[PDB]
Formats: C-alpha cells, structure tokens, sequence
C-alpha cells in the first residue's frame, strides 16, 4: 500500500478537522536515550505491525512519559478519521481492562463468567477497550474475546488499544531504528532479544509504547494510561469504566491513578490477589451489610502482606494506605461478586459504576439504553423530577429519543416521550 | 441479624487487677522509647539539612556532648510580619500569657517542667528533646507556637441511617484537608494569632480552610448560619499536646489544643458545603482508623477523639 | 427500620470542659 | 515451628488484658504436708 | 473453589465423574464436568 503523506487531526475548537503533514504533527512526541535525559529527541518509531494469522495491520507509536495525552489521543483519532472516513463511529463506552500479566492463574468458569459479561458489554456498547499492549494475562484473556468480538462486526472495528510500557518488548529494538513511515513491519513474536522476554499480544489493534530511558522496568505506563483514559472520556464525553481482575502491585497503582483521575473502577470480588484486597477494603470502610463487622485494619494488612510481599514496614504502609486511598470515595469503586452474586448483574456492575460520575447525563441516559434496564432510567428521571433540574433534562430528552429510535429500543422511545419529550422538536445530529 | 448483633454487643461490652504478659511473647523487646525525630530535609528550606541524630539520644536529661546543630531561619520569618516575634528574643516572659502590642499571647507549654532559658542568648530550650536545628526556621514565634485543631466529627452512616460498625464500636468520621504545601491530609487547624483565643481561632481556621468562607467564596445563606453555630457551641477539648511537626526547632516547637465538635444526630455536618480554602486544597469526610496517613501527630489527636466519643480506632 | 433507628438513637444518646465557638 | 509474625501481635493483645481472679489452694492428688501446690488464676477473656 | 484447594480438587475431580457414570447420574456428571474435569483425562481403576 502507499504511504500517507498527510493526516486530518481534529482542532481543539472541536468543529472540524485540517489537514497538515504526518512528519510536523509527529514532531510533539519525544524519546529518551537513556535514563538522564528530560529534554529528549524526535521519536522516529511509528507505524504498522503486521502478525502472523492476522490480516489487518496494527498501528504503533512510541512516545515519552512527559507527553500530552490529548496528542496521543488526536493520533489514535485521525488514523480511524484517515481509515473509516471522518462520520466513524464514536464510542459511547471506553472499558479499561487491567490485572495480572505474569501470575494470572484462575479457575475457567471464572473467565468464561467474565469473558461472558465483558463480550455482551463491549457487544452492545461499541466499547474501547483498552488494556496493556503484552501477551500475558487478562490481556491475553481480552484480546482473545475481541478477537471473537471482532468477526461478527461488519464495517467499524472497536480498537483494542495495547499500553505498554516500552524496554519489554522483544521487536522494540528492530521498530525503531530506521525510516520513519514504517508500513507493514512484520512482528516476531519467537525471536530470541536476550535481555527483554515480554512479546506484544497479536489480537490488540492500536499499540502505544510508553518510554522513560528505562529498561526491563514494569509499571511505567500508569499515569499515562490514567490520563489517556480520562482525556478520551473528556473528549468523546463517553463514561470510563476500568475493571480490576486479580493483579499484582501496577494493578494497586492503576486504580489509584483512576481513582485519582475520576474514574470509576469495578473490582471482580473472589478473584483472588490484589482485587480481594481492593474489595475486602471497600467492604471494610464502605458495606453496612452484616457479615463486614468483624473486618479490621490489622487483617487487611495481613492481607496485602501475604499477597504482594513488601518485605519492610515502610513498604507495607505505603501499599497498605495506597489501597485505602483507593476505596476512599465510595462511589468510584464498585465491587462485583463472581461467587455470591448473579451471574447476570456484570452489566449492573458496569452501568452502577457508569450511574455513579458527575456529568454526562445524556449519555449516561444512553448508556442505560443500551444495557436495557429502564428501570435504572426511569429511576434516574424520577430522581431528576424531584430535584427540579428542568433545564438539563430538556436540553438531552431529544437527543435520547432519538438515540432509542436509531438503536431500536421501543420501551426506552415511550418512556422517553412519556417525560415531556415533544416529537416535532427532535433535532439532526448532522447539519443538511 | 444485624439486630442480634447489636444486642449482643449491647450486652456484653465489658490500673488495679491488670497484668500484662506480653513480656512472654516478645522478650527484652518489650517497650522501647519510641520518640520523634523530624526528617533530615527542613520542608520549603531549599535543600537546607539538619544535623542527623539517632531516636536513642533524643531527651534532655542524656548528656549527648557531640551535638553540632545548624543554626537556620526562613526568609519569610525573616522579612518580620505582623504574626513573627523579633528576632532578639531579649525583654520577652515566657511560661505566663505575655503582651506584645497590647495583643495577648499564651507562651505556656503543657510539659510538666516548662521550659527552660538559656543564659547565653535568652532563647527557649524545647524540653520534649533535641532537634538537631536552632533558630525559628518556618514558625513564627519562639518558644511555643499554639496551634488549634479542629476535629469536626459525625458518625459514618449508610443511606438508610444506621451507624457503620467495626470490632464492637461505632465508627467515626471526620473533615479532612489536603494541605497546599506538602500534600499530606491532614486535620483543619492553625497558628493561634495574637489576641485572640482557642474558641475563635478554631472556629476561624475551620471556617478558612475546610469551607473556604475567609474573603474569597460567597456569603452563607443565613438560616444555614445558624445551623453552623449550633455546631460549633458544644465543643470539648480532647487533647493539649505536642505535635510530631517536621518544621520543629530546638527554638521553636508547634504545641496543639483540640477541640472536637462532633454531631450526634448529623443534621448540621450534612449542610456544610465541603470546599478547600486559604492553605488547604481540599477538604472532604474520611473514616477514621488506625491506618491512617496523616501529617505530624493527628492520628494521636484522632486516637484521643474516638478514645473520649468510645469509637473505633 | 424503626428499631434500627430507635436501638442506634439508645446507643449512642449522649459546664466544665465546654467551649462555645459561636463568637468565630 | 516459629509463628508467622502478625499473628504474634494477635497474642501479645490478647495477653495484654489479663485479670488475676483467684489464689486459692489446690486439690492436687501430689499434695503433702510439707509440700502443697497453691494456684494463681490468670483469666484472659476474648470479648469480641 | 473458594478456599484456593486446587491440588485436592484435580486428583480426585475424574474418578468421581466415572463414578457418577458407573451409577447411572447424569446430573452429578454435568456437575463434575462443569468443575474443570477433563474428559480425555479420565483413567480406569484396573490396569489393562
Ligand atoms: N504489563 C505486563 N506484561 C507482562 N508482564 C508483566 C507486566 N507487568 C508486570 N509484568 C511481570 O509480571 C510480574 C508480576 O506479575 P503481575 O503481578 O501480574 O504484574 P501486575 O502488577 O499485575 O501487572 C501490572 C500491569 O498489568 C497491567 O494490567 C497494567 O497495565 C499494569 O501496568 C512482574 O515481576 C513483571 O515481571
Ligand atoms: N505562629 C505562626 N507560625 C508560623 N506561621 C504562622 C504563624 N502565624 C501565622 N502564620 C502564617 O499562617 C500560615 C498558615 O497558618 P494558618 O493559616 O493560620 O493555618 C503560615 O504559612 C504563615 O504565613
Ligand atoms: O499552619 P498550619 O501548618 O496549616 O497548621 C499547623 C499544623 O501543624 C500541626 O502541627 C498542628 O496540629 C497544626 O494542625
Ligand atoms: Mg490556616
Ligand atoms: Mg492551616
Ligand atoms: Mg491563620
């Protein structure tokens, strides 16, 4: 294929797209050569990676810690504007799947509960889902049902954005040196680098190496995914929803940063590790339920003792403060039951943690529309119609009915016209 | 069950006939003095280090003949303000409520010996150990720097009102800050002014920094004003003790009174509008517990709040 | 719901260590 | 074996509330009269 | 499957579904085979 010479970034006024070319956009993204260095060079390791058994091309692009997420986000959103025309399909749900890579042991009706919920969420959403760029774990587990997701769909293809952190990845050496428009690299997943031993996982669509001057060093992606998943769910003023799956010390990390950054978080109860740990917290500090009053402090860091092994006092203290620091705020953090709960009530778990941020109404009216429980949408309404808030809900009621019509959901279209919606005031997303 | 438990604990809930035999299980390392020693790096100095000593050296009754300690004052204390005393501590009385500008000032510390003059230069001695740094550094003023704290407290309550319990007791909750200049959480409190007492400047600093209210907000509506003061009439002095602060010099020791106000039934807590102000960033309700991470010694201050109300820690 | 509240109102029910605040 | 170490703290609180209920003379079959075993009752109560 | 158990769990998962074959009950062999027992790993108790 020929290679692109111009790309279309969207302004940041957000009306309209300009073109301008891919070596003065690509300018804002910095590499270190080692370790001391802040300042840094042109990045010059962009491009595709071709996998073995997989037709389509992943794009790649390796970019430092101290860079703007918005511009990552601008990159990820002019190659889908370049390749599916400017009228692409934006997510209304950006779902964020983080845990165990190395160490990510666990029964199989387990996985296939969550995979299960995880396929009807991303399935009926047209979520992004976005998970660490490596071939282990619950990212391996993810990859494989958007793998699945991704043969069913007909034209628009949800990206499985991989977040990395750059320095473990076995074909880093051979992607960067060289002619910048990279098209079509080939991947190898099998060849021996000596140093590094973590290969990229070859069902994930859009690749983002996060690089400090560090090598074989885990854990340096965090804040940047964090911020790239807030400034994403800014930007298409989707809900961000991260989902917890056992998880080591990064996993402790990456929900902090979320729960910092103001994204809801949904931890996957009975699952073993650091997701115990979350939820025997937010049980302790949060439940009024009975069977949580013989929780304590003294067992919970017992606890994080047994299962992350800080080895020193001061160490503990840190995680331990970390993991209440997380489950502060009761409304970020969702607990989910593999073993005491329903089968069926991920999808709650997920819209409970999507009900629980500040704005977004219109879309947090959309979103209970396509998980199909009105009764969460009409309790939101009536919550609405006792607060007064009259002039919110007549700016999204509209929209909203609209929305039910095109995605066919004739409960939602009566019940958002039984709460004052006028039919002939129905306004075109698009300008004729 | 939940009522059966309850019951339960409303039964059975419970110097001279206690024995301790935990000598036992540890050994001869029963008890230790575990005493405070403030970390090397002096907060906002610009890298300024003090003199590096062990916690097994720290009282003034061991001699210690190997102590060089660093002389060191801040340029804001140095640039004399009106909350800063003159930099020759000559002519001032301490031990007794001194007046400086016709403003009265408390200058009584709440050790058992009080403290002690030193002939050479007039100075205070801190009598609750050595520091390893003389001068006034970031405090103000010599000797003792009062500060109030204000531990605003309500029971931890579910949304349909019942009290959250944990091992046996009640569980509390209180407002909590982050502080502008080392981003700790931290109880609302602050230096006490001069002329004025605990009962404003606790009322004053909680007002500033965990409602924001000094200048720079909006006027409260004026029946929720009330509410406020019904809150803030019925306040008991839990502790008068002596911080663990990092900004602590052998001249200049922060020493706190707190006073808890806390909400019985939580109609007047659940009004106030939570905004960080002055030299907080912000404020919201935490769980207290004995985990906590909070700057210098307020989970002591904590410990004597739940310890007085009978709660969880 | 009515025992609840009355048994939690029986537990935790209740001028010497008194400071008024109310002059701030 | 040696104990795990948290669990250590566990016991050092539960030993550190101890009421001494009785000294009183024992029924021991070993008693003598010019040796006797005389009992002091150490009670350590779990209330939680 | 709640207290971890894995290694008593997987010595004993297949002879139990056999079992439950021998004696004609269908309901505990969807059970058993829905608690990780995999069919091609089944063993006979005699030795051929
Ligand atoms: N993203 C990764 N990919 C592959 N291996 C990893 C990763 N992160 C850590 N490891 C390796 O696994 C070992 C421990 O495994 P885990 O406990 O599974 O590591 P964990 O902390 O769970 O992973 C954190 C990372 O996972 C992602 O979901 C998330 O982005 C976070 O950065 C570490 O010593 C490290 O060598
Ligand atoms: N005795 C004091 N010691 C140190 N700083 C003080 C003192 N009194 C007032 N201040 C000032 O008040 C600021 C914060 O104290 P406060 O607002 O009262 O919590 C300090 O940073 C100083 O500018
Ligand atoms: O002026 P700031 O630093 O805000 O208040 C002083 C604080 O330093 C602590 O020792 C006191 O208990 C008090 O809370
Ligand atoms: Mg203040
Ligand atoms: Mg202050
Ligand atoms: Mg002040």
């Amino acid at each position: 294929s020929v290679a692109a010479k111009t790309l279309l970034i969207e302004n940041e006024d957000g009306k309209g797209s300009t073109r301008m070319e891919v070596q003065d956009f690509m300018k804002r993204f910095h590499m270190h050569a080692s370790e001391d260095d802040k300042t840094g060079s042109p990045s010059t390791a962009w491009g595709t990676l071709r996998f073995p058994t997989k037709e389509a091309t992943a794009p790649y692009l390796r970019l430092s810690v101290n860079d703007d997420p918005e511009d990552a986000l601008l990159f990820v959103k002019a190659m889908l504007a370049q390749k599916y025309g400017e009228t692409y399909d934006r997510p209304s749900l950006i779902l964020s799947v983080t845990g165990g890579a190395r160490n990510f042991t666990l029964p199989p009706r387990l996985e296939t509960a969550i995979a299960k919920g995880l396929r009807l969420a991303a399935q009926r959403t047209n979520a992004w889902v976005v998970t660490g760029g490596t071939n282990t774990g619950v990212m391996k587990l993810t990859g494989q049902i958007m793998e699945a997701l991704s043969k069913t769909q007909s034209h628009f293809i949800p990206p499985t954005i991989g977040i990395a952190t750059y320095g473990v990845i076995i074909g880093g050496d051979d992607m960067t040196r060289g002619e910048p428009p990279k098209i079509g690299l080939e991947y190898e997943m099998h060849k021996k680098d000596p140093p590094k031993t973590t290969p990229l996982d070859d069902n994930h669509n859009l690749f983002l190496l996060v690089d400090d001057g560090s090598t074989n060093k885990f854990g340096k992606e965090i804040k940047f995914r964090a911020a790239f998943e807030n400034a994403a769910g800014q930007a298409f003023a989707a809900p961000v929803v991260t989902i917890v799956v056992q998880g080591g010390p990064g996993t402790l990390g990456t929900a902090l940063q979320a729960v910092r950054q103001g994204t809801p978080i949904v931890v996957v109860d009975g699952s073993g590790l650091a997701a115990d740990v979350l939820a025997y917290a937010y049980n302790f500090m949060h439940n009024p339920l009975t069977r949580f009053k013989s929780y304590t402090i003294d067992d919970l860091r017992q606890k994080v003792a047994q299962t992350f092994n800080p080895k020193s006092s001061q160490q503990l203290t840190n995680l331990l403060d970390s993991a209440l620091e997380c489950v502060q705020d009761p409304n970020l953090v969702v607990v989910y039951s593999l073993q005491e709960s329903g089968i069926d009530e991920f999808d709650d778990c997920i819209l409970k943690a999507i009900f629980s941020s500040q704005g977004k109404l219109g879309n947090k009216l959309k979103q209970a529309m396509y998980f199909d429980q009105l009764d969460v949408a009409k309790r939101a309404l009536s919550e609405a119609s006792k607060n007064g808030q009259h002039n919110e809900i007549a700016a999204c009621i509209n929209d909203n009915l609209m929305a039910a019509m095109m995605h066919n959901k004739p409960h939602f279209v009566e019940l958002y016209l039984g709460f004052d919606a006028k039919i002939y005031e129905l306004k075109p997303s698009e300008e004729v | 069950i939940s009522f059966r438990f309850s019951l339960d604990q409303q039964a059975t809930k419970i110097p001279i006939n206690r024995l301790n035999s935990a000598v036992a299980v540890h050994g001869h390392t029963a008890e230790a003095a575990e005493w405070y020693v403030p970390p090397e790096e002096y907060p906002k100095s610009g890298g300024v280090k003090r003199y590096l000593i062990d916690a097994s050296m720290v009282p003034l009754s061991i001699m210690c003949p190997s102590y060089d300690p660093v002389e060191y004052t801040h340029p804001s204390v140095a640039a004399q303000p009106v909350w800063a005393d003159p930099a020759d501590p000559r002519k001032i009385k301490f031990n007794v409520k001194d007046e400086v500008n016709g403003k009265v000032v408390d200058r009584t510390s709440c050790h058992p010996s009080g403290i002690s003059i030193d002939s050479n230069t007039g100075r205070p001695i801190n009598p609750w150990g050595r520091t390893g740094m003389t001068g006034r550094g970031l405090l103000g003023k010599w000797g003792v720097n009062q500060a109030a704290d204000t531990v605003v407290t309500r029971w931890k309550r579910s949304p349909d009102g019942s009290i959250l319990e944990r091992d046996g007791k009640k569980v509390l909750e209180f407002v909590a800050i982050q502080r502008q200049d080392n981003k700790m959480w931290a109880i609302p409190g602050g230096f006490v002014d001069n002329g004025e007492d605990v009962a404003l400047t606790s009322g004053r600093e909680f007002m500033e920094e965990a409602l924001g209210m000094g200048t720079s907000a909006d006027l409260m509506s004026a029946e929720s004003k009330d509410s406020l003061a019904a809150l803030f009439s019925s306040g008991t002095i839990v502790a008068r003790i002596y911080c663990e602060d990092p900004r602590n010099t052998d001249n200049a020791w922060v020493e706190t009174t707190c006073v808890n106000f806390h909400d019985e039934s939580g109609r007047h807590a659940a009004r106030l509008k939570l905004q960080g102000g002055d030299d907080a960033e912000h404020a919201r309700w935490m769980m207290v517990h004995g985990g906590l991470n909070l700057f210098a010694s307020h989970r002591t201050l904590l410990q004597h709040v739940t310890s007085a109300l009978n709660a969880y820690f």
